[PDB]
């Protein structure tokens, strides 16, 4: 049941939300896009639509590396930084904590950078609830942990940074960059399972229910993969073993994140999933796309709901990198790897 | 009395029932309307279905208000209430349903304008018991009033 | 002053399962149509079971009415009371349970559209139910009248 | 008396309504008037609709004010009291409905200037509530009402 | 009286046990089915084992009508009462928990076939719950039927 | 007596009503005024529509004190009761629905400073909410006079 | 009166303590079972224990039964009331701490089976509390009619 | 008696409006002075502010210690008691935008420094609260004096 | 009478408070065991350690069930109330506190064996609590006791 | 009589309040003594500010003992119960205050202690919240033992 | 007989706060105690710290028990149920605070082991609380003791 409270909240961003989506690139359209390797018919398609905008300001038939990554960065400050701010209630708190998330491996990355040494200014594009102009270089320049939690409480609200900062005080995080990455999204998909448990009683989660466990199925298979044949330690949580309904179990996900080989774990698991187990990291790839894209097209089906704007958020990210994927093989007149294969959006 | 408390009760569950639907359809129609302009006289339909409902509750309302006195038997009043109520509950409850099915249908529709029937067709069986509420609740108010013998 | 009661138990909850029930099962329906636009004639079936319940809530309702006096007896006022818990408790509980097993279902109907029957074995389940309240409210009524007398 | 208390609660929950409703359509204009000021005009419509029912809501309170009795009955008290309900909840529930419409009906006419009407439509199905409560109230008060103890 | 009342009690808290068993079991059920649709069979199983617990309850219900006394005081009223209880409390607590291990129970089937068997093992020891109450009730009836007495 | 807890009914309600806007207004104003303290004039013009609903019920309260006597009938009571529930809710609502407008115009002036003047427009829609409640209490009390209401 | 609710007591409360403990020992169960076809019997082991419990709480229940009455003594009445809570609600407590540690038992019997022991000295130690009430509930049978209803 | 209630209320909601206000400042005015070290001169007018209100809210309490009589009328209670809660929760709700503007205008300090009367500015707008219900204490609490034995 | 409630209050708590407290413990002696295979007659002590608290509870109940009459006063009703009360809130409290404590210890326990005794003793210190309640229920209960009817 | 509740609302909320203080200071204390193992004699001092508050709290509850009335009228009751309050709850409020500021403020210590003298004006701000409530109980109780049984 | 329910609360909620504080401390302690093994000596004396509040509740109740007779006329009653009640809650709040900081501390003791006794000072403050409660009711105990009317 969802549309059974009335939220002056609520109405606000996902009003916005669907304001977006009219524009949007279709499921056709991509279709459409593979097919083409015509210069001006890949301008077209894209003219019409929440991206075309940037893309009319220089016009430019053959789409290099550089014009890509610009338009992107533009699209995702309409859509994801203002948003949140003429948003309120319970509702824009949700917004700034998967912006929020998404932020703490962009900026933890930055951190581990400095102590590597690494050249920054702009960083590559994610959703970040404010720019690389505001939170990320302060959170930086930190690199002692102490300073990292008082420069979490300056933020108001707070990020989820405060506590990743205090585990890794007690070395549950250990060094490398490997590692991080796979306890970050470990805290990053628990944030999303206790946010649902609360948020469920007036907007329910069918759709996103269901794209949430496959979702966080799909990621940890990954990252086991990953970590199959490249070296695995055993008592670490390389394998982002995570509470879960029963979908994947903690146990079928440790055998394959060692190296002992364990790809029929796929296999067993898959009876209507898109992945399949197979010997091509490459075909295996295509799939994982394919999967974690549809039933986010699903959830717009639900309306006023919390399930709504959360997979479109998600689907978001997926269509930026599909843009760029097909925009620049179609420049240089050569057709796509991973798109043209693909088919199912 | 408790007449008047069977006026209140239908004119005010059927009214709150009836928002609530017309409410959520809407929203579904705004998303669909930008998208195709076409499926327009489609989507009217599924919102103006919890529509229908108020204006049969209404009716049975302004029934009441005729077989109101200022002061009458204890006898007139609790089957005046039990009526009123039943109505007022049954178009809150079909106003709701209706509601939640016609939201998710009007995307339904944006993909398939071919089903719009088959939308409709889903929120005509939860008027059933909104139609079959308001000929009972009529009947039973009209009767009721006679001042004992109700 | 009991007769009241015995209609509201009646008329509300068993409206409110109903309506519960079309409206999960209508969620189902409206995410399917877009994967597989031509499975509606096999949903429908599930859809048009939940509606039955009210017609006999109100039936019950009706009966309780002629039932009641304003001598009063505390003996048959508890009848009628009593009589009314039965089916709108059933009511609302056997409609709570098919609604949500429906709405899991329609996505069954999406994958597996042979073993279609087997959604069907599972919602049969809640309609006994109200059966047995039925059955029970009908006998109630029969003691039930005397005209509030000990 | 207990007159006075219905002219007060009525007018008060129709304004809770009506101010919602406007707030929540305000909110949506207030976004969309820094990213296209070219439908100030347009957008003036939806949030206004919500307060033209507070308007009946004063008319009905000045003529029972005008009507009022020194001292009541309970029985008599009930109806007054009960009419303050009718248009206070209808006011209420649609004020409601309309808000939500009315904030996402902005992003309707901001890709779609020509379908304005058919958000203003939509809006127009709750406007029946706020008719038919005043209609209601306005005679369970002219009954009740005789003038000087009632 | 209170015995009319024992009825009541009697099919509120049993539908409710039924209704919970049959929406868990469902969700699980339909989807296991859809990653493999042979195991429809064992998972009804589960699903049958509350939906008969309304039945057992049925029985003592009927029962209980035709031995209704037309005079009825507190030692006739409360023993049927007790009774209604009963079925009531067993119903309500069986049904609650056949619906958690069966849900569990699901993802037994579906790995291993066999341990079918297994999973039953686990639901027949909530079904000692259903017995308990069932046979409470019939004792209570037959002491019960005696009429008026204070 | 019940006119003191009448002067005691409006100045909680809207005081509420008040601080709700203020609050959500002048947050706004601070994330403005990091920008650009050229922009504090218009800044200003938002918070200042909350405060002024309190002077209307400043009026009406004050009204009722000197009304005040030591022989005031329950009729008296009654109507200063009726008038300060009118105003304080009224109040409350008006004063909240300014808020949520209120603060996002405040962002509206912060990214285009010329659309000043839409925000102005926008928030006297919500004000005529707090007006039709502050009517009727004034009107109430100065019809009333049973010499100068005592 | 107070014997008809002593009777209830007993059957109720125990019933729910049992219920809990087999579902939530269940979905552990469960869980182990297919990743181990040959650990079936110890899995059994912790789920049977709460099964135990309600056979206690039945027996009470009979011998109260028979010294059920309306007709009867206060001292009788009494007697059946505490008597009733007292095996009710420790047998309550009984099946909620074997039901929860029963479910996380699991993994014991599983890795390490010489430790399985662990699990069953627990609960062994949980089954204290239902004694503990029976005892008691069987005197006071004992005052109500001599040597335990004899 | 309900003067001492009176008393009670005024003091102990306009110290939780103050007491919320000191917090919520103070948390921002801790962060703002380990960045900043000329801000604290600012800082310090802000908070100080909802320090007088309550000294406002203690002149009430005192005025209505002195009307209290011995076996007054509730008739006069009610005057003192009315005029204790309007000081209070007006209080009560001007400190609540003191500290939310407050916090905010602290981030706002640090940025600019200059616009340091644009945030005084805000703040005294929540004083007219206070005002509007201290004056109508005063008037009320002389009024109420009327000595011992009513 | 009184006396059936104080038998009752006793056995309730005490039964709940040892239940809560063996449950939290069990949880993490499964965990521990698992984790370190040798430490089971280390991990025993602590669940066992809630239930003794039962033994001097079963004493007071004893007492209390062959005090009981047809009939009681209620000044030395209340003595024999508030004696249950004691022993079974405390009890209570000393099974939740060792209970928590349980849980925590055994991961002491699991990492360092050698700080096995110091986990022991911080569940004795909760225990004292337990102790006193005992006491305090005994100098009340004794004085209360006076056979049949006190 | 509700005089030696007098003495228990007053000692309660002041407990409380006090609690609160020194419970989210304390967490806050606890963080910087492992930044900085120095500072403690600075630290300290915000916690006594809110340790000041129940000093003031018995005063009021010793008044009440000594003023007690020898069978006490109902209006001699509600003068001690209402001072009780009034310094109970302002002390709770101002107690809060201080433990929020408190927290805040020591961290505010650790990083700068040259600027931890901002802090302590703050902090004092908040405990005349708790001075004016102390004020008006003694005011209240004086009051009581005049004309004794007042 | 009502001060017996004193001598039953102060035992009541005083050992709650024991026990609240013990709880807390515990789990800190216990996670302390496997990142440093070499602390526990320090660690073990805040957690008896809590549980001395215990005893001074203890000695408040054995006082009363001895002068309770069996018979009390109402008014002494009352004077000792409310002395039991500012001992009871100051104790349960005492608890609160004693427990959070607590655990709070031997965290800190891990990181930085120097300012262990700063910890223990904090705890010690929250020792007042208990103590000025605790200090009333034995003078209240004292005068209110004669039994029978003062």
């Amino acid at each position: 049941m969802e549309g059974v409270y009335f939220n002056i909240d609520n109405g606000f961003i996902e009003g916005v939300v669907r304001g977006y989506r009219n524009g949007l690139l279709s499921n056709n359209q991509y279709i459409n896009l593979t097919q083409c390797d015509t210069l001006e018919d890949l301008k077209l398609q894209l003219s019409s639509t929440d991206y075309g905008n940037f893309l009319s300001s220089v016009s430019s038939e053959s789409l290099t590396t550089s014009l890509i990554q610009e338009y992107a960065s533009s699209k995702l400050y309409h859509e994801f930084n203002y948003i949140r701010d003429q948003s309120s209630g319970s509702t824009r708190k949700f917004m700034d904590y998967i912006t929020y998330g998404y932020m703490i491996d962009n900026v933890a990355l930055m951190i581990t950078g400095t102590i590597h040494d690494r050249d920054k200014g702009e960083i590559l594009q994610r959703c970040h609830p404010l720019g690389w102009f505001d939170t990320l270089p302060t959170l930086s320049v930190a690199t002692d942990l102490e300073s990292l939690y008082e420069t979490v409480l300056v933020d108001t609200p707070l990020a989820p940074y405060f506590k990743n900062c205090f585990d890794t005080a007690e070395e549950l995080d250990d060094m490398n960059i490997e590692i991080i990455r796979n306890k970050l999204y470990k805290a990053y998909l628990e944030d999303f399972y206790n946010f649902v448990t609360e948020e469920i009683p007036e907007p329910a989660k069918e759709c996103m229910q269901t794209l949430l466990g496959f979702e966080a199925d799909r990621r940890s298979i990954n990252i086991a993969l990953n970590s199959l044949q490249s070296s695995d330690i055993d008592p670490d949580l390389k394998s982002d073993l995570l509470p879960n309904i029963g979908k994947l179990y903690p146990l079928a996900t440790f055998h394959l994140a060692q190296a002992q080989d364990f790809e029929g774990v796929r296999a067993a698991l898959a009876n209507v999933y898109e992945y399949r187990g197979f010997l091509e990291t490459g075909n295996l790839e295509d799939h994982f796309y394919q999967l974690e894209m549809e039933l986010c097209r699903d959830a717009f089906t639900q309306q006023f709901a919390i399930s709504t704007v959360w997979a479109w958020m998600k689907s978001k990210e997926q269509e930026v990198r599909n843009i760029t994927w097909i925009a620049e093989c179609i420049a240089q007149n050569q057709r796509e790897r991973i798109n043209n294969y693909i088919s199912v959006y | 009395f408790f007449g008047a408390i069977g006026c209140a009760s239908a004119i005010i569950f059927t009214s709150l029932g009836a928002a609530y639907g017309t409410a959520k359809s809407g929203v579904g129609i705004c998303a669909t309307c930008v998208l195709r302009p076409d499926l327009l006289f489609k989507n009217i339909v599924p919102v103006i279905m919890a529509g229908i409902i108020a204006i049969y509750g209404l009716v049975v309302s302004v029934l009441v208000c005729y077989s109101l006195g200022q002061k009458q038997a204890l006898y007139t009043g609790f089957i005046q209430l039990g009526a009123g109520l039943s109505v007022g509950l049954s178009g809150l409850a079909a106003g709701f349903a209706i509601g939640i099915v016609g939201d998710a249908g009007v995307r339904g529709s944006s993909q398939q304008p071919r089903l719009f029937v088959g939308m409709i067709l889903i929120l005509i069986f939860a008027e059933v018991l909104g139609l079959y509420g308001l000929i009972v609740a009529l009947l039973l108010n009209s009767r009721a009033t006679q001042d004992v013998v109700c």
